[PDB]
């Protein structure tokens, strides 16, 4: 089972690729 | 480029819905804890 | 296939998204009324 | 208003769609 | 007008969804933290 | 920090200038 410390993890992941795609 | 853009709009769509499936994740695990 | 075509795909799949935010904003406001 | 099993549901039936475009 | 206007739409739509997002997401930490 | 009464506000705001966007 997923984790809520790697589930945070993975959030700020893509929030921060998608942050990164769209400047 | 217009292709390129389109490109990384595609990918921006993917990232989000690895967002969407890990928001609807942590939404089941509370309401299964809640009801 | 062509810019248009994908376009428009990726218009659709932006709209969906927007359903499914929308869902993920009514289970929140289910559960914090629950819990306070 | 919806059930949680509505919900659910939607949520399947809205993937589906993005997946098949995704695809 | 044209496909720039319109991709320009979408980049915009998508990052106002990704605003929307993260408030979802604070949403679900603040719960979290109160149940468990 | 937000206040649950902000953070339902900003949601309402976001939703709606999305919807605006997607028209």
């Amino acid at each position: 089972e997923l984790t809520w410390e790697e589930w945070e993890k993975k959030i700020e992941e893509y929030t921060k690729k998608i942050e990164e795609i769209l400047k | 480029g217009i292709v390129q853009q389109q490109n990384n709009l595609l990918r921006a769509i993917e990232a989000q819905q690895h967002l969407l499936q890990l928001t609807v994740w942590g939404i089941k695990q509370l309401q299964a804890r809640i009801l």
